[PDB]
RNA sequence: UACUGAUAACCGCAGCAGGUCUCCAAGGUGAACAGCCUCUAGUUGAUAGAAUAAUGUAGAUAAGGGAAGUCGGCAAAAUAG
RNA sequence: UCUAGUGCAGAUCUUGGUGGUAGUAGCAAAUAUUCAAAUGAGAACUUUGAAGACUGAAGUGGGGAAAGGUUCCACGUCAACA
RNA sequence: GUGGAGGCUCGUAGCGGUUCUGACGUGCAAAUCGAUCGUCGAAUUUGGGUAUAGGGGCGAAAGACUAAUCGAACCAUCUAGU
RNA sequence: GGCGAGAGACCGAUAGCGAACAAGUACAGUGAUGGAAAGAUGAAAAGAACUUUGAAAAGAGAGUGAAAAAGUACGUGAAAUU
């Protein structure tokens, strides 16, 4: 298949960058079918599509 | 014009041409002249290199300044098994040279000498003297014509011997099989001697004595295409040297509008057969004992091995000649050594050698000790240890 | 149609052909010859072990400043290679001469290939940029392959002509004379 | 043919890699896990897990550990059967260090 | 009035290491939009695999001597805040 | 019989086509890729996930002027180009 | 002590282009790549607009530049010039 | 030169106007300007229904045609070269 552009309006709605957007592998027949903002809106509310866990970059050892 | 200075050829040209050795094992191109008045003998042995280590011993040259005094030598250590004798073949002189008329075999053949006329052994019937073997069990029939065959003919008797490669760590299970000449006299007398040495072993001790000068030769190591520089010892050019600088600036002139044979030209280097000569025995020792390692002045029971094992080789189980200085060859390396060919008295092939210390300390590393009694005593007790 | 010169018969062979095929004349020619007058199933095995190394294609022409390697023994070469695009064409084109012959009605087992020629086709032509600002070409040079597949008969015949024989007077005379004297 | 086992085995990487360019150490040992599965089960089809690759590249390229522990399995195949029957399934194993242990037959439990 | 604004959307015969005006600009080290590392964001593109001969290109190290080298201390080293 | 734009081996001749060279030179700057699954006839290169890395805010980021002109987006899709 | 001048100075961005007479030299490139270098607040660098056109321009002057063309551009014609 | 006519011991697709064809066209150049290549299946598309191998292109058969030694890479089909 091909993601490239639900990872895109993925990116999109949630605000974020590709480099967070998480698709599910196991679900990709499902996000095929997602060819508008809102079912991917729809994707991301049901877990299929998550934002992700932002890298953390500690001040501790500079504290 | 002329060279602005002069300066000599850069290698040697009578060691021409630098090619690879057509076998593994460089082969005896000359043997020692015969005196058919001393007993039968082998001219030859066959042994393969297991390193090289240190020695101490008292000089006796009178007129240096280390007369009398301790000095320090590298030897090279030869494991020598006892050679198999399987066969002899008579040679006849013609004018067109010596050539083979017969070789008699003996009648059992061992598999790691029959393992040298195979390339797959592990796939064969092994059918090898099969017949040779039924040519004896009638009394002497095809063999004993043979040998009277080679008694009235064939000037010069060669023995073939082949190597118990079993009994080295080498795995290589593969025996490398030998011509030696014989230099006694009464040709009757040398095949005599090799019929009743069939099957049997000759050993070193045999062959070979201490302080006797003995050649030897072996194909030494290689190190594949090498160009002009260390292959011939010619000059760097200058750092700002466009295309190279570790070459030959002019590999000729203009005429003859051709290069020529003797300018150095990158190519192999390495395995090419050498003959070294006049390398002296500082010992033959054996290996049913103990204290191979020991000398009049050291007394503590060490074999010749060192800590660890000779590097790359292993142990010296079986006997052993110790040979002053360096051969060519590597360690695992079959060497042929041969009795020389001149009588060298020279005031230094005459030197009686009386060994003081043998180094047997490991050749892996910086070793500091000779003997483990000796580590643990310096180091005393450690975690291991209870 | 029109295929190359064959001296076989049609009623017995089956016939494949490649046109215009973006693959190297070159090894497609060494390919085809390393199974000239081959049984069918050994080619295709060989092939297949070409494809994985077990042995190689003898480089017998398009052979300049290649490798060598020990696969060439098999042959009485040194220089052999394994021309992978070459080798999937040619046993292609002998899957559909197969299948043509089993549609004929062959024994599929006699089968053995008496014809295969590879020629050159159009080239495709591309630009190369060189420098001093040039432009070379860069050319493709494709392939028209053919074969075809035979069925091995036995020995075919013999009773050669009537040898025709013309006798001087003298020489039948001597036979005669020979013929009286002996039996 | 027969023998769908599975076992346990050591891996000394470190004299496999040795001398190799740092850029290709983790590649090389992923290459070199493959072939001490085909040694030993002789598969030329071997599966690794991504947890085994985690393993090979936690450290980086030119980090790869001297001795890694490994869980093979040789299963029966499925998949429209290939030219072989069998595959190696290459796993990790979780241990603290894989220094002195030895290799051991694993039960179908 | 979309879009690129350039190691692929412009010009260089081309999906060319070249050229081509400008805005925004995080944390640490540190004098410092220096160099080095990291977060946001973005890429993971450039034909690959196997070996490690010579000769190269680029990077380096060398006992003792210390410019004897060379047209010439070229190059490199040494020094360095 | 008349008539001429009438006869080629060359002219670093013109145009077109084809070779040997040769499956050769080479396809090496810009730190670096790996594992699995899906798709598919077919995957070193497509997609997703996992990992490992880089640009390191005088960026391989986000925007623009000139220039380009639809390269934007989608669907289908691989004969040529990449 | 304060103060903070300078066609001052070390040194980035940038502008330029010393030396390796390095790489390349049928190149990435009909002038590039790398390192080393000059300079870096001004006679600085630079976009856009405007003016100057061929025996003419423009020139901190090299006969330099004037669209890969310069000790007289490019295009066509005289011209199938001799 | 334009419009309209008739002729030729003219040329016959590298000829003849540059142009027998979507030619002053495509394309190049900032621009003035420069400026190509490229005709022919067969009487008629009757331009290959259908089977089979193949992912497909295609192939093998079959079939059309007077001829597929005419298959839109199409009249004849030279040589180099293979
Ligand atoms: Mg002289
Ligand atoms: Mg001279
Ligand atoms: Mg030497
Ligand atoms: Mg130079
Ligand atoms: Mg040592
Ligand atoms: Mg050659
Ligand atoms: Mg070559
Ligand atoms: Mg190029
Ligand atoms: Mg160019
Ligand atoms: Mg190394
Ligand atoms: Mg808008
Ligand atoms: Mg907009
Ligand atoms: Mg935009
Ligand atoms: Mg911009
Ligand atoms: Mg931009
Ligand atoms: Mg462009
Ligand atoms: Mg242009
Ligand atoms: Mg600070
Ligand atoms: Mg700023
Ligand atoms: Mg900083
Ligand atoms: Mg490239
Ligand atoms: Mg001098
Ligand atoms: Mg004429
Ligand atoms: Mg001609
Ligand atoms: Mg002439
Ligand atoms: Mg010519
Ligand atoms: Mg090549
Ligand atoms: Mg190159
Ligand atoms: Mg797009
Ligand atoms: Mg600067
Ligand atoms: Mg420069
Ligand atoms: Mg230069
Ligand atoms: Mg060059
Ligand atoms: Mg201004
Ligand atoms: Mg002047
Ligand atoms: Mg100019
Ligand atoms: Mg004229
Ligand atoms: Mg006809
Ligand atoms: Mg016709
Ligand atoms: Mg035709
Ligand atoms: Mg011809």
């Amino acid at each position: 298949a091909n993601l490239r552009t639900q990872k895109r309006l993925a990116a999109s709605v949630v605000g974020v960058g590709k480099r967070k957007v998480w698709l599910d592998p196991n679900e990709t027949s499902e996000i095929a079918q997602a060819n508008s903002r809102n079912a991917i809106r729809k994707l991301v509310k049901n877990g299929t599509i998550v934002k992700k866990a932002v890298t953390v970059h500690s001040k501790s050892r500079t504290r | 014009s002329h060279r602005k200075y002069e300066a000599p050829r850069h290698g040697h040209l009578g060691f021409l041409p630098r090619k690879r050795a057509a076998s593994i094992r460089a082969r005896v191109k000359a043997f020692p002249k015969d005196d058919r008045s001393k007993p039968v003998a082998l001219t030859s042995f066959l042994g393969y290199k297991a390193g090289m280590t240190t020695i101490v011993r008292d000089l006796d040259r009178p007129g240096s300044k280390f007369h009398k005094r301790e000095v320090v030598e590298a030897v090279t250590v030869v494991d020598t098994p006892p050679v198999v004798v399987v066969g002899v073949v008579g040679y006849v002189e013609t004018p067109r040279g010596l050539r083979s008329l017969t070789t008699v075999w003996a009648e059992h053949l061992s598999d790691e000498v029959k393992r040298r006329f195979y390339k797959n052994w592990y796939k064969s019937k092994k059918k090898a003297f099969t017949k040779y073997s039924a040519k004896y069990a009638q009394d002497g029939a095809g063999i004993e014509r043979e040998l009277a065959r080679i008694k009235k003919y064939a000037s010069v008797v060669r023995v073939l011997v082949h190597t118990q490669i079993r009994k080295t760590p080498l795995a290589q299970k593969k025996a490398h099989l030998a011509e030696i000449q014989l230099n006694g006299g009464s040709i009757s007398e040398k095949v005599d001697w090799a019929r009743e040495h069939f099957e049997k072993t000759v050993a070193v001790d045999s062959v070979f004595e201490q302080n006797e000068m003995i050649d030897a030769i072996a194909v030494t190591k290689g190190h594949g295409f090498e160009g002009v520089t260390h292959r011939w010892g010619t000059k760097k050019l200058p750092r700002k040297t466009h295309r190279g600088l570790r070459k030959v600036a002019c590999i000729g002139a203009w005429h003859p509008a051709h290069v020529m044979w003797s300018v150095a030209r990158a190519g192999q280097r390495g395995y090419h057969s050498r003959t070294s000569i006049n390398h002296k025995i500082y010992r033959v020792g054996k290996g049913d004992d103990e204290a191979n390692g020991a000398t009049s002045f050291d007394r503590t029971k060490k074999t010749i091995t060192p800590m660890g094992g000779f590097v790359h080789y292993g142990e010296i189980k079986n006997d052993f000649i110790m040979v002053k200085g360096c051969i060519p060859g590597n360690r695992k390396r079959i060497v042929t050594l041969r009795k020389s060919l001149y009588t060298n008295t020279s005031r230094k092939a005459l030197e009686e050698v009386s060994l003081k210390w043998i180094d047997t300390a490991s050749k892996f590393g910086k070793g500091r000790f000779q003997t483990p009694a000796e580590k643990h005593a310096f180091m005393g007790t450690l975690k291991k240890d209870l | 149609a029109r295929y190359g010169a064959t001296s076989t018969n049609p009623a017995k062979s089956a016939s494949a052909r490649g046109s215009y095929l973006r693959v190297s004349f070159k090894n497609t020619r060494e390919t085809a010859q390393a199974i000239n007058g081959w049984e069918l199933t050994k080619a295709q095995k060989y092939l297949e072990q070409v494809l994985d190394h077990q042995r190689a294609i003898p480089f017998r022409r398009f052979n300049s400043s290649i490798g060598r390697t020990a696969q060439g023994k098999e042959f009485g070469v040194t220089k052999a290679r394994w021309p992978a695009k070459s080798v999937k064409f040619v046993q292609g084109l002998l899957q559909n001469a197969a299948a043509n012959a089993e549609a004929k009605g062959l024994d599929a087992t006699k089968l053995y290939v008496s014809h295969i020629q590879v020629n050159q086709a159009p080239k495709q032509r591309r630009r190369t940029y060189r420098a001093h600002g040039r432009i070379n070409k860069y050319e493709s040079s494709p392939s028209h392959i053919e074969l075809v597949v035979t069925e091995k008969e036995e020995a075919v015949a013999k009773a050669a002509e009537k040898k025709v024989v013309r006798l001087t007077s003298r020489q039948r005379g001597r036979i005669a004379a020979q013929k009286r004297i002996a039996a | 043919l027969k023998d769908v086992v599975t076992r346990e085995y050591t891996i000394n990487l470190h004299k496999r890699l040795h001398g190799v360019s740092f850029k290709k150490r983790a590649p090389r040992a992923v290459k070199e896990i493959k072939k001490f599965a085909k040694l030993h089960m002789g598969t030329d089809d071997v599966r690794l897990a991504p947890e085994l690759n985690q393993a090979i590249w936690k450290r980086g390229v030119k980090g790869v550990e001297y001795r890694l522990r490994l869980r093979i399995s040789r299963k029966r195949n499925e998949e429209e059967d290939a030219k072989n029957p069998l595959f190696s399934y290459v796993e990790p194993v979780l241990v603290a260090s894989a220094k002195g242990l030895q290799t051991v037959v694993v039960e179908e439990d």
